């Protein structure tokens, strides 16, 4: 029952230094706000074609105009998933509405921050991405263990997240369709990649004025046909 | 080393030496002894003065009529630990309204004693007991251990120097059970100067007795009707 | 450190049992004396400097009208017994509308001593042994009676006990001092002469507490101007 | 929750948390109070830089009553916990008695809540000691101090924080029945007791009195400056 | 308060009025009373309108995260038993009575809850005050497996004769029909009170009014 | 290394050596066995004689869960009658739940499970006993389930807990146990005893027999000293 | 300290959720399924060591439910408590949702359960992974496993214990040149696949093959003499 | 429960001092830059901003700088986790004022409330203590504008100006130079909070998005609280720029 997170010689918190340094190691993440539509493209990487792609998918739905990617731990992740799919019911239970993002982060971030003060338990090993929709505003945020929420235009996650970002910054800018959106996430996301890129291999969905939806492997490889 | 810091971590050889540290704590004690018959039974026990103008202390607790016990190892924690027995022998008649079987005391006695073992930081209650009592299958001895074991018995001796008693308890074993009241006395107050040293023997003062029997409730002895008991004895 | 309070010893003794006895060498020296004619109590009151009053410091206080009370080791530990002290001996006289006998006084707070543990405990449990030594005097149906304990709960019968720091050479003089008849005034020579010694300071009348109970007068303090008499009997 | 023993004993029996505890106690400011006749005076320096930091909130000269004040020195933290629930339990005490509380009834308290906290499972120690002065009935005044070991004692005179016993060498010294006779004495006499640990002082000693059933009454700077002005 | 529903050969249609009362009078004439709880799956409360307001709340919530985390169809029958044990765990102190119905993987189903949380399977009912004038209705005429424009006719003056033969039961009818290839909204379905009109207008002229004090406090 | 100091906390090689010290401490305790055949389930157990001053049955070693289900537990005492009463409120609250015995396969179940309980937590520590659990019904037949100290059961035809067993096993296996009768199988449970015990480290001992099945009528019975001293006289044909 | 309880490394990993996996291997066995056309087969080998133990009481293959199949491969004792605590989720499943638990739903449940023994500190987790079969009726037969880190994902064929890369390299065989997959043909891979990794040639009596299929939709153990059938043919 | 994993932050330094607040007012120490005035027709409170980055939306308010209720306002330093905690609490403890005494809480009462939380914490609990460090501004009906100071370990004080964060030295170096008390009014001390805000900023070029002022004043009876357009920050970098060179 005593706090395992403490300060170091230096201010730092000692337990979340290494959960940032967790999910910087995690599976390669990119996203892209761009007019009306934001672009979440993730890599879902089979060891083996025994593997089942249709059982687990990375991208998962919030709710209908709000959904979630991320880069880390696996299991800290549907712990995330459970206890923010439950915030965002107990918010419709209360405020019977589709939850608003900034608000939805929020609650959320707040869980990470319970878990770096009470003892016997540790941060999270998930730094999750998230996209939303409300009253014709796209919204692309993103939120690591450390509880700190931050907002951005494009942005990336994972493995090699460095190279992602200086690659957004120097080819993405304003004025860009949900169509070049989309293509523009698949040529940053080409970079932090390696080897033959199929549908399965990448798992794409955006977030659009109908809502969060998912995209299936056949227009995916539509896609990738440039 | 490493594997005495409590009593959940087990040893490489699988033991516990908190249980052991307790066990060598009741033999840190005075010296009792106890013995029955096939009628009675008579409890023996040494008291000591912490110093010269201090009074001896008392080391016979009364718990049923029928029932009594000598307390070897830690005051307090026999205190406790009786509040316990005669709790439960109080709820006995309190319930049944019988006399408390002595085995089924004993009983209840280490499941006491196993509860803190079994936890961590609970300590197991470092005081050794020699109980005595009389039921419709004659009298009773019995011994428990902080480690929770107990036996039954025709006769014991427990704390420091018990050896050289225990050996007298078994060349007169024979006789224990056909001699009467006036006799387990003697064979116990001879029992008592084997554990004793070799300067300060017997004297009324501080040795105390007490006595069950068939007909006879337990009855405690301490020095007008003991010193005709010490009168007619050789060493 | 590296174990707990509950923890034996190779010897099978508690740690804090063990240290709790001697911080008791730490506190100020008080003796009692059990005679025919009453129970005397005697301490000093230790002042270290002229800026302290002496009517701020009480190391004898009363439990019932004819029961007396002495102190010593720590002063923390001892004014929590106090108040349970004095209420477990209204509560007997609430219950059984009687005096309580002082072997039942030192009974009740004997209990209290062993009762230290972490684990399955209440929020009212206390961490740390009393690190406390008392001296139970009182006058009962029985005569005078003086009692001792010390912070295993030990409670013996004794005809004249001392405690703190020159309990060690004080309870070795009580033995020559006491013999058969004494009476309560000639013990309370007896009680100035060893004190005396024992103590660093000069003896003065201001400088120690005197108090006795007696079979046909209560419990009383001997203020200033008694104690003036005491001490010119030297 | 949280449940574990935090003081614990030493070979010697001496507790290092509460030793400790008495250190913080030896590095606050200094303050002084010194029973009088029918009056009595609380001072303290303070430590204000650069005029800002204001005035109103530095203020360590409290009162529990309106015939009970006090002051501390440690740390200021820990006071504002004590003071608060001293005064909870003080005016409680008023529910129970009609009558006012004496000083000695409610320093019982205070001082028993760092014997409590002190002992308590996964609690902590107090790191203040404070001086609870007040005036009983007849008009007798009181002085106490509490300690972190939660002891308490009786004083005519007394200090705390740095260099409190060198301001008790000053007490103890020019402390006679001759002191504290009127109130032009008492009044020079804790202010000549603050003069030996002036350093770079000026009008940042403060000082307060209280006079039988009046309240207690804080003396203006001005004022300070007309009493230190008279040395001879 | 009339609630009703059948189910048909390629689907289920549940009825409802739009009327709404607190016991002396119409609380709101065009009230709507049929929730949402899964595209294919939709429910309706009768009984005290708050609580099965809350429950049907609290229902479409729950089975929101159900058919978030499975990814999958929801089961109607998985809705009726999350409403039952929530009024077993208040000992029947909601007076929420539930009508569930809708279309799953298996087929189109139809239950109901009564607010003491007793279950039932049936292909029709009705619930509310008005509940034995739609139930009379529907049980004379119904046939199994009717077309879906033969079951259309029938509900539509099933609800009108359940609000004709209720106090309680007024205004428009909203019918939502759910089908295998798909769920449609209805809204106001069936009106069959014309006289919507009035015989004179009322209108007040400026300076009418006795005021007393007046202030403005710009925005 | 620190690896081994708690239950909770797994070994570089991925196992729980608090565990393994715990089944080490049943190697020190007393051997006992038992053999099941159609007849029923016979028990014995060597009971090691500390001192000529302990009464006649003092230190009993056949425990009696429950009327149809006998015990003999090899290791801590004070572990074993722990679960001793444990193992009897387990029956007794299956009489109070479901009003008839507990079959063996399921009251092994139950009880391994709350050993196991223990082993997860790092906050008490595991039993150091093993015993072996008999029973007998006619729907049923004699079973025999032996439940080890990490909280496992297995069928067994015949087990042995204590210092000696795999040289006890081997002996069961060179004869055939099935077709045997009760009153056949105490002639052999006797014979191994006396096989194990030598003087060597160990003084005396006494004989410790109990039976279930037909002959006890399916209950739980212990063996008197008639068919007792009977008994070791069939063994004292050939060991003597 | 990271590698006593569970907390995050200087890498960021978690060493008692891997000494978690290497617990999986000293189990001492090795089991197989192959999820099928019509059908699910698990294959796991049946260890009887005593003459003395009994066969029927010896079982490596568990029933959840009707149609869900179940093998454990790793620590017995962290195995058969788990089980009991998915029956316990699976009949949750049915008192509250209504019908029978799915197999994906069920290895997710089990997941969440070793998810919160690998955040807290309080309790740690356990070394069996649980391969769980059936046949749902939208997909058709769904064939999972979970490991005790929690990560579950939908396999053609499953392997653990002792063989892991050998028993997927057999497999590999099999996808790659897109084999038939029927009830027999199944058998025919996964009997082969342990046999020649393990060098030994099972007899009927030295496994244990639990089998689903679209007409038979609940679980069942085959008999020696049915698996003699699927051996000697097999052969 | 095991005690080796107890680190026991209630144990006292040999000098009578705390490991983990110590800590906690060093990581302050590395937060951004964030001051405050105290002026006689307003108060002032602005702040820099660490985090630039050409992505960066900061579509919200100000960063650092929070709104406790209509007549008080706060600024953060410390890490943004516990911030976020102890808004909500200051918000919630000042709102809990509003159910009981029904009116607009005094700057002293929702300062000596939370510090009364951050000592209990220290005290008790096993809980590592609070990382930030907290500025406060407002108006009561007593005191007036008010500007205060808090600290990690509970204690606070009133201030007229002071700084927090990186190059709070600097900063209360030249608040003790220019700072003119009783003399300066709003209009005044927004120019001077600009200069000290450039010369303690070793970071060239500042812009309306790099830097942060906000102002709270009562106008006709109504606490009037706002944050600076960029454009209008844009046109007081005009002002002194003149002022500079």
């Amino acid at each position: 029952s005593f706090s395992l997170t403490t300060f170091s010689p230096s201010g730092k918190l000692v337990q979340i230094e290494y959960a940032l340094a967790a999910v910087a190691g995690g599976a390669p993440s990119v996203g892209i706000k761009a007019a009306n539509g934001v672009v979440l493209a993730t890599e879902k990487k089979q060891k083996s074609i025994l593997y089942d792609e249709r059982s687990v998918h990375k991208v998962e739905p919030i709710t209908k105009h709000i959904g979630l990617v991320y880069s880390g731990m696996g299991p800290d992740y549907r712990v995330l998933v459970h206890r923010a799919r439950k915030l965002a019911q107990q918010y419709y239970l209360v405020y019977q509405e589709p939850i608003p993002t900034a608000q939805l982060v929020q609650r959320v971030a707040s869980v990470m921050q319970e878990y770096t003060q009470s003892g016997g338990v540790r941060p999270f090993g998930v730094s999750l991405l998230i996209c939303g929709w409300n009253e014709g505003r796209p919204y692309l945020f993103q939120s690591d263990p450390s509880g700190a929420y931050f907002a951005w235009k494009a942005t990336a996650m994972g493995k090699n997240y460095v190279n992602g970002k200086t690659f957004l910054e120097k080819r993405y800018n304003e004025d860009l369709e949900l169509e070049d959106a989309i293509h523009t996430a698949i040529l940053t996301l080409k970079e932090s990649f390696e080897g033959q890129m199929t549908e399965d291999n990448i798992e794409v969905g955006i977030c659009n004025e109908a809502g969060f939806r998912r995209l299936t492997p056949t227009e995916v490889k539509d896609y990738l046909a440039a | 080393n490493q594997y005495d810091n409590d009593v959940t971590v087990w040893s490489p050889q699988g033991r516990i030496h908190q249980i052991e540290y307790a066990m060598e704590a009741v033999k840190q004690g005075s010296a009792t002894v106890g013995l029955k018959s096939k009628t009675h039974a008579v409890l023996v026990a040494l008291k000591r003065a912490q110093s010269e103008l201090a009074a001896h202390q008392k080391k016979i607790l009364h718990v049923d009529n029928h029932i009594g016990i000598s307390i070897a190892g830690l005051t307090a924690d026999a205190r406790l630990l009786c509040n316990f027995m005669r709790q439960e022998c109080l709820d006995s008649r309190f319930v049944f309204d019988r006399p408390l079987p002595v085995s089924r005391l004993v009983s209840l006695i280490g499941s006491k004693t196993q509860i803190p073992t079994q936890r961590y930081g609970r300590r197991p209650y470092g005081v050794g007991l020699l109980i005595a009592g009389y039921d419709d299958m004659g009298p009773h001895i019995f011994q428990t251990c902080p480690s929770a074991n107990y036996f039954d018995c025709r006769a014991m001796s427990i704390g420091a120097r018990s050896q050289s008693a225990r050996t007298y308890l078994e060349r007169h074993m024979s006789e224990f059970m056909e001699c009467n009241l006036n006799e387990l006395v003697k064979h116990g107050l001879r029992a008592l100067r084997e554990t004793l040293p070799a300067e300060q023997d017997l004297t009324t003062k501080n040795v105390s007795i007490g006595i069950v029997g068939k007909d006879l409730e337990f009855t405690i002895y301490d020095d007008d009707d003991v010193s005709p008991f010490l009168e007619g004895l050789e060493e | 450190y590296d174990r707990g309070v509950n923890t034996f010893s190779p010897e099978g003794r508690l740690f804090q049992v063990e240290y709790a006895i001697e911080a008791i060498k730490l506190g100020s020296t008080a003796i009692g004396i059990q005679t025919s004619e009453g129970v005397c109590l005697a301490v000093e009151k230790r002042i270290t400097s002229p800026l302290m009053e002496p009517s701020s410091i009480e190391k004898i206080v009363e439990i019932d009208a004819h029961i007396g009370c002495a102190m010593s080791g720590l002063i923390a530990d001892a004014k929590t017994l106090i108040d349970k002290a004095r209420v477990e001996t209204q509560n007997h006289w609430f219950t059984y509308n009687e005096t309580m006998t002082v072997e039942s006084v030192t009974q009740a707070v004997s209990n209290l001593a062993l009762q230290f543990g972490e684990e399955d405990a209440d929020p009212g449990a206390m961490s740390r042994p009393f690190g406390v030594a008392l001296l139970f005097g009182g006058v009962d149906e029985k005569g005078p009676q003086l009692f001792h304990m010390d912070p295993s709960g030990t409670f013996v019968q004794c005809d004249a006990r001392a405690i703190g720091s020159a309990s060690e050479g004080a309870q070795s003089s009580l033995q020559e001092v006491y013999h058969k008849s004494m009476t309560l005034k000639e013990a309370i020579k007896s009680s100035l002469i060893i004190l005396k010694q024992v103590m660093e300071e000069k003896l003065n009348a201001t400088n120690i507490e005197l108090a006795t109970v007696q079979p046909g007068q209560n419990f009383h303090m001997f203020t200033k101007e008694e104690l003036e008499e005491v001490i010119k009997d030297i | 929750s949280y449940d574990r023993a935090i003081t614990v004993f030493s070979p010697d029996g001496h507790l290092f948390q509460v030793e400790y505890a008495q250190e913080a106690v030896k590095k606050g400011s200094t303050a002084v109070g010194v029973r009088g006749k029918d009056i009595v005076v609380l001072g303290v320096e303070k430590k204000s830089v650069a005029k800002l930091q204001d005035e109103r909130t530095v203020r360590k000269i409290c009162a529990l009553d309106d015939n009970v004040c006090m002051a501390f020195a440690g740390l200021t933290a820990d006071a504002r916990i004590v003071i608060n629930r001293a005064r909870v339990e003080c005016q409680s005490h008023r529910l129970t008695v009609e009558d006012p509380v004496t000083v000695e009834y409610i320093t019982r308290y205070i001082a028993s809540l760092k014997q409590r906290y002190t002992q308590s499972n996964g609690r902590r120690p107090f790191g203040i000691s404070a001086l609870i002065v007040g005036f009983d009935f007849d008009g007798t005044p009181r002085l106490y101090q509490t300690d972190p070991s939660g002891t308490y004692h009786a004083w005519k005179a007394n200090a705390i924080g740095r260099g409190a016993k060198s301001v008790r060498e000053f007490l103890e010294k020019n402390y006679t029945d001759e002191a504290i006779e009127t109130d032009d004495l008492t009044i020079k006499l804790v202010i000549k007791a603050l003069l030996e640990v002036v350093q770079s002082g000026g009008k940042n000693i403060e000082l307060a009195v209280m006079r039988r059933d009046q309240p207690l009454k804080i003396l203006n700077p001005e004022e300070i400056e007309k009493y230190v002005a008279e040395i001879e | 308060t009339t609630i009703a529903g059948l189910v048909f050969q390629d689907g289920v249609i549940l009825g409802a009025d739009t009327r709404a009362t607190n016991d002396s009078v119409v609380a709101d004439k065009i009230c709507e009373k049929i929730h949402f709880i899964a595209p294919k799956i939709y429910c309706c409360g009768a009984g005290v309108a708050a609580d099965a307001e809350m429950t049907t709340r609290m229902a479409a919530s729950n089975m929101e995260l159900h058919a978030l985390s499975t990814g999958r169809e929801c089961r109607v029958a998985t809705v009726t038993r999350m409403l039952r044990q929530t009024l077993f765990r208040y000992q029947g102190y909601v007076g929420a009575s539930l009508i569930v119905g809708g279309v799953d993987f298996t087929g189109p189903q139809l239950y109901s809850v009564h607010p003491h949380g007793s279950y039932s399977r049936l292909p029709f009912t009705a619930l509310g005050s008005g509940q034995d004038a739609a139930i009379a209705v529907l049980e004379d005429r119904f046939q199994p497996n009717m077309t879906l424009e033969a079951a259309q006719e029938l509900l539509v003056e099933a609800i009108t004769a359940g609000i004709l033969g209720d106090l309680g039961s007024g205004g428009n009818v909203d019918a939502c029909v759910i089908t295998a290839a798909g769920a449609k909204m209805l809204r106001a379905l069936s009106s069959p009170t014309k006289p919507i009109e009035r015989s004179s207008q009322y209108r007040f002229a400026p300076g009418t009014t006795p005021v007393l004090s007046q202030t403005v406090v710009p925005l | 290394t620190g690896y081994d100091l708690s239950a909770s906390t797994f070994s570089p090689d991925g196992r729980v050596f608090q565990v393994e010290y715990a089944m080490k401490a049943v190697e020190n305790s007393s051997t006992a066995i038992g053999i099941r055949c159609k007849d029923g389930v016979v028990f014995g157990v060597e009971k090691l004689v500390l001192s000529k001053l302990y009464e006649e049955g003092s230190n009993k070693r056949l425990f009696n869960v429950d009327r149809h289900v006998g015990m003999a537990v090899a290791g801590l005492l004070a572990d074993a009658r722990s679960l001793a009463d444990i193992a009897r409120e387990e029956a007794s609250n299956f009489r109070s739940n479901f009003g008839y015995n507990i079959p063996l396969k399921h009251l092994a179940d139950r009880v391994a499970m709350y050993v196991h309980a223990y082993t997860l937590y790092s906050a008490v520590r595991p039993f150091g006993c093993s015993f072996m659990l008999g029973s007998y019904s006619v729907n049923d037949g004699a079973q025999l389930y032996m439940i080890d100290p990490s909280g496992v059961s297995y069928g067994y035809w015949g087990c042995a807990i204590g210092k000696a067993r795999q040289a006890a096993k081997t002996e069961i296996e060179k004869l055939q146990m099935k077709e045997m009768t009760c009153r056949d199988v105490v002639k052999e449970v006797a014979k191994i005893i006396y096989i194990v015990h030598d003087e060597v480290k160990d003084k005396a001992f006494e004989l410790e027999l109990s039976w279930v099945g037909e002959i006890t009528n399916g209950r739980h019975e212990i063996v008197p000293k008639d068919v007792r001293e009977e008994a070791e006289k069939y063994a004292k044909e050939s060991l003597k | 300290f990271d590698r006593h309880i569970t907390i995050f490394s200087p890498e960021g990993r978690l060493y008692q959720v891997e000494y978690a996996f290497k617990a999986i291997n000293q189990g001492g066995l090795t089991s197989v399924a192959v999820r099928g056309k019509d059908c699910a087969v698990i294959v796991t080998q049946k260890k009887v060591p005593d003459k003395l133990l009994d066969s029927s009481t010896v079982t490596h293959l568990f029933k959840i439910t009707e149609n869900i199949g179940c093998v454990m491969t790793g620590m017995t004792a962290d195995s058969r408590s788990q089980v009991q605590r998915a029956r316990y989720e699976a009949a949750n499943w049915k008192y509250k949702y209504g019908y029978e638990i799915p197999v994906d739903m069920l290895c997710k449940r089990i997941a969440d359960i070793s998810q919160v023994y690998t955040q807290n500190a309080e309790m740690r987790p356990l070394g069996c992974c649980m391969i769980l079969i059936g046949i749902d009726e939208e997909q058709g037969p769904q064939v999972y496993k979970c490991d005790p880190a929690g990560y579950y994902c939908g396999f053609k064929a499953t392997a653990a214990g002792v063989k892991q890369t050998e028993s997927t390299s057999f497999l590999e065989k099999k996808v790659k040149k897109k084999f038939d997959w029927t009830f027999e043909q199944t058998v025919e891979t996964a009997i082969t696949c342990l046999s020649t990794v393990l060098s030994i040639d099972f007899k009927p009596s030295e496994i244990e093959v639990g089998v689903v299929t679209v007409e038979n939709p609940k679980f069942r153990i085959l008999t020696e003499a049915e698996i003699d059938a699927h051996l000697v043919a097999l052969a | 429960m095991s005690r080796r994993y107890d680190s026991r932050t209630t144990i006292f330094s040999p000098e009578g001092r705390l490991y983990q607040v110590e800590y906690a007012m060093e990581a302050i120490g590395h937060a951004g830059t964030c001051l405050g005035i105290l002026a006689n027709d307003g108060v002032l409170l602005a702040a820099e901003r660490r985090n630039i980055h050409k992505l960066l939306d900061e579509v919200f308010f100000s960063e650092k700088i929070y709104k406790l209720n209509e007549d008080m306002a706060c600024s953060v330093a410390g890490i943004t986790s516990d911030a976020n905690v102890l808004t909500n609490e200051l918000r919630l403890i000042a709102q809990r004022y509003l159910l009981q005494y029904q009116e607009p809480i005094p700057c002293e009462q929702l300062v000596t409330a939370l510090c009364d939380i951050k000592q209990a914490y220290t005290q008790f609990g096993g809980k590592r203590p609070f990382g930030v460090s907290l500025l406060y501004i407002g108006w009561d009906k007593h005191y007036g504008f008010q500007l205060y100071q808090s600290d990690p370990s509970g204690n606070y004080g009133g201030w007229k100006a002071t700084c927090i964060g990186n190059n709070s030295a600097a900063a209360v170096s030249m608040l003790k130079q220019d700072y003119k008390e009783g003399e300066m009014t709003l209009k005044s001390a927004l120019a001077l909070a600009i200069k000290v805000l450039n010369k303690t900023m070793d970071v060239s070029k500042l812009s309306a998005e790099k830097v942060e002022i906000a102002t709270l004043t009562r106008e006709n009876g109504k606490t009037v609280i706002r944050v600076l357009k960029q454009k209008e920050v844009e046109q007081l970098i005009k002002k002194h720029e003149e002022e500079e060179a």
